[PDB]
């Protein structure tokens, strides 16, 4: 059950490196592609991101997609460049200018078709596929605009696969452009509609994690990808790890997604780790567990107890006591079950995996399905609706051919899905 | 109580007792529910890339 | 931290206890219909005893034992006496009861005291057995009217006993050393429900404990515990242990423990009377704070602890 | 002699079926070849193990046996284990992507494309049967395979052998053990599609299995291996009486006559006695007396329910090792005066006992210890309607806000069908009430 990774964008690209890196040393692969390793568990499922080579080398599924060359580039020149099948890079050479309209609908869609004949022949070469997964940020234009256009397009050849995103959030506090707030709601209104499941991950909670958490005064964005690749790694362990469950895509959206547009979850880590920084006490099942449903933990800024969680998938990672664990669990759903909804019985899931992430001995890897995420929506809505109630800014997309109705839909649609979420808040 | 209908075997015994006395679709259907299911299916697929090329 | 969950909004006696468990500082109430909780104050009527005690990681107690019911009903109380082998037939502390659903058992017996001029008033009091059988059809417990009550002066006021009971999970049975008695104000014509003049002889019609022991030794030279309480220990027991295999929850999934009102009449002979056993309660105005703090200790705290008594225990 | 075929659908369905099939092995001396030099009758015969393999030229004796998942995986670990050579490789059928716990696809989408093969090698078997007397189908109640390819296959058997025995092992979901937050959903679709196609079913809580993993294995973590150790162990004592010597549930249709005298409830509690470690080092050896008054202990039951407060309606007490009638009847007098057991008025309170003197099989290096006599009592008690009641409000629950549902009608399935399980269920606990007070 193959996964085709695609990362699109400057942040696309750059947190897809930092994940391929990560899980790359995971599983004992340099960057010559050769396995040297010391368990047979690290290529049990090894499958699932990477295919075989000649003399037994091992070639991410992944597609690298820009409109831009620089960032790409970078890729290539990095630790793990080497490892990425140079067929795969796909790049157009304008750019597009933190621009929406230019991701979608001009710039974007000269080279949305070589982008699906990339897709395509790694399909072909797959013997049972069960999706896709995204990493894009909503906030610039080739990421935004363009990812979403290859997820439609792609929803439309591979109707019966499962879309799955990796989306980073825009924040003032960590800001490229002012017109984010426009380029996230174009974005949300496709996600809602061709995406199985998009973990949330906002700029805002990474930032406030490296200020205030790790106490690193000034973050560069390799600190906030530092933690969005140990995120990741995290949220995908059992695809790439056996366990007792036989994890997969579909059956993880089955029970995450009670409706389908409410699939926007929130992702948390523990415990929250520096880069670089060597964590030397291991820590106790109730501390990751204790941490792991703390807000200062999720990387969607959302406060969990401004809301309800409708499901909740957790993972465990390390030599520990699966008792111990459950023991834990099951202690802070009855020590809180005002924050769980109780006309979905059951709706926590624990897995457990022996293979810790590299630094750690314990850690933990949280996916809320929580209506609180609802906030980070009406943040954007109100931010989107500051510039719009003046028509500012929107010259640089009506001149690539867009209207103000489809900014209208988008606002419109963004802001119906709040009113779902808030719907089953109270229900 | 009353132990009755007692038979024996080199294997084991069998016996009751007794304490107190007391006071479909056809294939065709069948082909027709599921096609029907597939029908619904289709068309709603049908929709989806309808939407798309809208 | 505890969990629990009410569901009897009517019950006096919990809402007590809630009140008393939530003012701890260490009892959470939940909504009516959360299953994670530790403790049900559960519903009167149909409680889903099917769904207690399979939630992991959650001890459940529920504040009724399934199948009290048959001591609590007065067809099933009256069939449960004659049936069973604990209670011996027409045991001596039982009146003379029949079940006629709205009739050949009533005849045989009657009729010969009404033929023997031994006084047949059974019992809605009647003596002819065509006047309320024939107008009970417009199922109901025939009883023999005990026609000689216990005089109770000044006043000539006859009365009853209501004692309370707390079973616990471990099946202890626990009684409530202060007992209440239920007097009638209007003297005596050769009903004491509190619900049917009050207050003449003492406040609402309720006489506790100390005050009817100074009247037995006083009048008639004797002790409560030795002329009725005896008898009440006696009756509260031999019941609650003919149905303890029958609704002891000891080794079950879940644990039950239950509040049960034991009425009592005393006839003109110190003899004590079984009227009815009661599964929902209420205790008396003065009490409640003692009786439900109680329960709390002996029935809730004891399965949830934190971190001189009220009740005799009736040893078993 | 009348053979019976055995039918594994899903995940718990194909582990639960390699438990038994290595554990009838072991039973009758057949090796994880297929030879049993216990058969002097080479190459074929009719003996009552006859009903459970068949015999080729080679003195190899074959599983009446198909597994069927839908995807690969664990059929794939029955084609490479200790048992490989036992199976025909057409007897082990697999899909290719599963059924992602959806009741619907497993019946509709996915379903229908692999219903028609499965029927034929279920067909193969038939034709090698002098005179077939039915099935039993193996499954859970959660998955998506077990639930819906489950209910379609019963619907097709009723059809293809309208006259045939078909008897279920039902696996009920427990969170502890679980796997998908919907199994409320496919587990009362499954009930409602299967039932008037099902003659008598054993259910098995997995919470049941798990506590008694937990407090008489002295087992902190049950794996998956030991709930269906300690499964097969039940699985064999209710079909022994058809695979060895007796004159009790010798065929099939015994299972509903002495169980079942209404077809809608068909759903006999089962308890076992006694379930002890092979780790507990000085053991004292329960008499009869006390393991038949195991038997009413609900910590032993395959579902927890109290038997107290319903009626009996059939009481079956299959009995493996040193037992004699006497003793049995001693316990049984014994029990009646101190414990509550009630039958219908229009039943006879009786007992029902088969005793096999072999004492119960143990798979080498297990948790069970050898113990020299057990029991497996039978009981048709409405008490078990509880698990019913858990199941629908747990139903209720999602339902009331169409949660998941979406999954549902995706595959092809209407939300009438939903609603037309559940009333299908509330009539049952309805019969079940009424029988029962
Ligand atoms: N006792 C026991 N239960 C099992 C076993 N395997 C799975 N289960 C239970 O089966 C239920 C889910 O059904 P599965 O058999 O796993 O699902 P499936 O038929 O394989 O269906 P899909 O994988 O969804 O296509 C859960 O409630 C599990 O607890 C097993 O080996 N023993
Ligand atoms: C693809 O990645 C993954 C897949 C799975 C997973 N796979 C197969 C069957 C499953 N059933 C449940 C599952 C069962 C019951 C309740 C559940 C889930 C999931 C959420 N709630 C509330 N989860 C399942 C699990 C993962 O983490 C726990 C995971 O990692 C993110
Ligand atoms: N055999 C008998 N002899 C004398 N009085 C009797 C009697 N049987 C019943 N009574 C009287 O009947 C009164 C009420 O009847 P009963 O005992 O059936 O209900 P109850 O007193 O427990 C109040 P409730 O029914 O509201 O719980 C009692 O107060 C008692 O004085
Ligand atoms: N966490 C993180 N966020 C980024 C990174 N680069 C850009 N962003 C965010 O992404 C948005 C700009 O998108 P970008 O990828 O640069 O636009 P694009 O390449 O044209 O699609 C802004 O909201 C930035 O804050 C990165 O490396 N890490
Ligand atoms: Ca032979
Ligand atoms: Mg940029
Ligand atoms: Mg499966």
């Amino acid at each position: 059950r193959e996964i085709v990774h695609i990362q699109a964008g400057q942040c696309g690209n750059q947190i897809g490196a930092k994940f391929w890196e990560v899980i790359s040393d995971e599983h004992g692969i340099d960057p010559t592609g050769s396995y040297h390793g010391d368990s047979d568990l690290q290529l049990e499922r090894i499958n699932v991101y990477y295919n075989e080579a000649t003399g037994n080398k091992y070639v991410p599924r992944a597609i690298l997609v820009d409109l831009e060359p620089g960032t790409m580039d970078s890729v290539r020149s990095g630790p793990f460049g080497q490892i990425f099948r140079p067929d795969n890079f796909v790049f157009g050479q304008s750019g597009a200018g933190n621009n929406w309209a230019k991701g979608h609908y001009t710039e974007g869609a000269e080279l949305v078709d070589s982008v699906l004949d990339v897709v395509r022949k790694e399909s072909e070469s797959c013997d049972c596929l069960q999706g896709f997964q995204l990493t894009h940020s909503l906030g610039g234009g080739t990421g935004s605009g363009m990812g979403t256009l290859l997820i439609s397009k792609i929803r439309e050849e591979y109707p019966d696969r499962i879309m799955n995103t990796f989306s980073v959030m825009p924040s003032p506090k960590v800001s490229d452009t002012v017109v984010e707030p426009y380029n996230a709601t174009l974005s949300v209104h496709q996600l809602v509609e061709n995406t199985d499941e998009t973990y949330c991950i906002d700029n805002e909670a990474l930032y406030d994690i490296c200020f205030r958490t790790l106490k690193l005064t000034t973050p560069t964005y390799g600190d906030l990808n530092h933690l969005v690749s140990a995120t990741m790694s995290g949220v995908t362990t059992c695809l790439r790890f056996p366990g007792q469950l036989n994890a997969d895509l579909r059956k993880l959206a089955v029970n995450m997604v009670p409706f389908p547009r409410l699939h926007f979850f929130m992702p948390g880590f523990a415990p929250l780790t520096s880069r670089g920084s060597q964590q030397y006490r291991a820590l106790t099942v109730p501390e990751l567990t204790q941490q792991m449903f703390d807000s200062k933990n999720m990387m969607a800024a959302c406060d969990p107890r401004h809301g309800r969680y409708l499901t909740v998938a957790a993972i465990f990672r390390g030599r520990m006591s699966m008792k111990e664990v459950d023991e834990q669990m099951l202690n802070v759903q009855n020590k809180n079950s005002s924050y769980f909804v109780e006309w979905i019985p059951n709706n926590v899931k624990t897995a457990v995996c022996d293979i810790p992430p590299r630094g750690l001995k314990m850690s933990a890897t949280f996916i809320g399905n929580s209506t609180a995420i609802q906030e980070l929506f009406k943040r954007i809505s109100e931010q989107f609706t500051a510039m719009f109630r003046r028509k500012a800014f929107l010259h640089w997309y009506t001149g690539e051919g867009m209207d103000e109705m489809e900014f209208t839909e988008a606002e419109s649609n963004m802001n119906d899905l709040v009113s779902e979420y808030q719907q089953y808040q109270d229900a | 109580m009353e132990v009755i209908e007692l038979n024996k075997c080199t294997s084991g015994q069998s016996f009751e007792v007794i304490l107190k006395p007391p006071s479909d679709p056809s294939l065709e259907e069948i082909q027709k529910k599921l096609e029907a299911a597939e029908e619904r299916r289709k068309y709603q697929e049908a929709e989806l890339l309808k939407h798309l090329a809208e | 931290m505890y969990t629990f969950v009410v569901r009897d909004e009517n019950s006096s006696v919990y809402a007590e206890v809630s009140r008393l468990l939530l003012a701890t500082g260490q009892w959470k109430r939940l909504r009516k219909d959360n299953p994670r909780f530790n403790l049900m104050l559960g519903e009167r009527n149909r409680l889903p005893f099917g769904r207690l005690g399979h939630e992991p990681g959650l001890v459940q107690l529920v504040n009724y034992y399934r199948g009290a019911d048959k001591l609590c009903r007065k067809a099933s109380l009256v069939k449960l006496i004659k049936t069973s082998p604990e209670l011996s037939e027409s045991c001596t502390w039982f009146p003379e009861s029949y079940v006629i659903y709205p009739r050949e058992v009533f005849l045989a017996a009657y009729n010969r005291r009404r033929e023997g001029r031994e006084g047949n008033v059974w019992i809605l009091i009647s003596s002819e057995a065509s006047e309320l059988l024939d107008f009970i059809d417009e199922v109901h417990v025939i009883q023999k009217y005990l026609e000689k009550p216990l005089l109770l002066e000044p006043g000539h006021r006859k009365f009853d006993i209501r004692s309370w009971v707390l079973v616990d999970h471990l099946y202890n049975i626990y009684l409530y050393r202060e007992g209440v008695l239920r007097t009638s104000s209007e003297p005596y014509n050769s009903l004491t429900n509190h619900c049917i003049n009050y207050g003449r002889y003492e406040e609402g019609n309720e006489m506790f404990f100390e005050e009817f022991n100074q009247y037995l030794m006083d009048a008639l030279n004797t002790t409560l515990e030795n002329s009725i309480l005896l008898q009440i220990k006696h009756i509260i027991r031999s019941c609650l242990m003919c149905i303890e295999p029958a609704i002891s929850t000891k080794h079950l999934h879940y644990q039950s423990f239950q509040l049960f009102g034991f009425d009592f009449m005393v006839d003109e002979e110190l003899k004590v009377w079984l009227i009815e056993v009661n599964g929902a309660p209420a205790c008396a105005q003065k009490l409640y704070a003692e009786l439900c703090q109680g329960i709390v200790d002996v029935a809730i705290s004891s399965v949830f602890p934190l971190a001189t008594s009220i009740f005799i225990k009736l040893h078993h | 002699m009348r053979e019976c075929i055995s039918i594994h659908v899903g995940q718990a369905g194909v582990q639960i079926g390699n438990a038994c099939w290595e554990l009838y092995c072991l039973e009758h001396g057949i090796q994880p070849d297929g030879q049993m030099p216990s058969d002097k009758t080479i190459g074929g015969g009719d003996d009552s193990f006859n009903t459970f393999f068949s015999e080729t030229g080679a003195g190899k004796h074959v599983p009446r046996a198909v597994f069927v998942d839908l995807e690969p995986t664990v059929i794939d670990e029955v084609r490479t284990g200790t048992y490989r050579q036992l199976f025909h490789p057409e007897q082990l059928i697999t899909g290719k992507e599963d059924a992602a716990n959806n009741y619907a696809r497993g019946h509709y989408t996915i379903g229908k494309e692999i219903i028609d093969l499965v029927l034929d090698r279920i067909r193969k078997l038939a034709d090698q049967c002098t005179g077939l007397q039915g099935f039993l189908v193996f499954h859970s109640f959660g998955g998506g395979t077990g639930s819906g390819f489950t209910s379609l296959l019963m619907e097709r058997l009723s059809v293809d052998y309208g006259k045939k025995s078909k008897l279920e092992f039902s696996i009920y979901p427990a969170p502890q053990v679980s796997t998908a937050v919907v199994e409320p959903y496919n587990s009362i679709l499954t009930t409602h599609t299967t039932l008037e196609h099902s003659d008598c079913a054993f259910m098995v809580d997995n919470e049941a299995i798990y506590d008694i993993c937990r407090r008489n294995l002295d087992i902190e973590r049950p794996t998956y291996t030991n709930l269906n150790r300690l499964i097969s162990q039940i699985v064999s004592s209710i079909t022994a009486s058809l695979r060895f010597d007796g004159a009790l549930n010798v065929d099939l249709t015994e299972f509903q006559t002495n169980l079942v005298p209404y077809p809608r409830i068909h759903f006999p509690l089962a308890t076992y006695a006694p379930v002890i470690s092979a780790e507990k080092a000085y053991h004292e050896q329960l008499s009869v007396a006390e393991i038949t008054n195991a038997c009413f202990e609900p910590a032993n039951q395959m579902v927890k329910c109290d038997p107290r407060h319903g009626k009996y309606m059939a009481c079956c007490l299959l009995y493996r090792g040193d037992v004699v009638p006497k003793d049995v009847n001693a316990a049984i007098a014994t029990i009646k005066t101190k414990r509550s057991i009630q039958f219908v008025d229009w039943c006879p309170t009786g007992f029902k006992v088969g005793i096999n003197y072999q004492p119960p099989t143990v798979v080498p290096g297990g948790d069970l210890a050898k113990v020299q006599r057990a029991v497996c009592m039978l009981s048709n008690t409405t008490a078990i309607a509880e698990a019913w009641a858990r199941l629908d409000h747990k139903f209720d629950l999602m339902y009331a806000k169409r949660a998941f549902v979406h999954w549902y009608v995706g595959e092809g399935m209407e939300e009438g069908e939903f609603s037309e399980a559940r009333e299908d269920m509330a009539a049952l606990e309805k019969d079940y009430e009424e029988v029962g007070v």
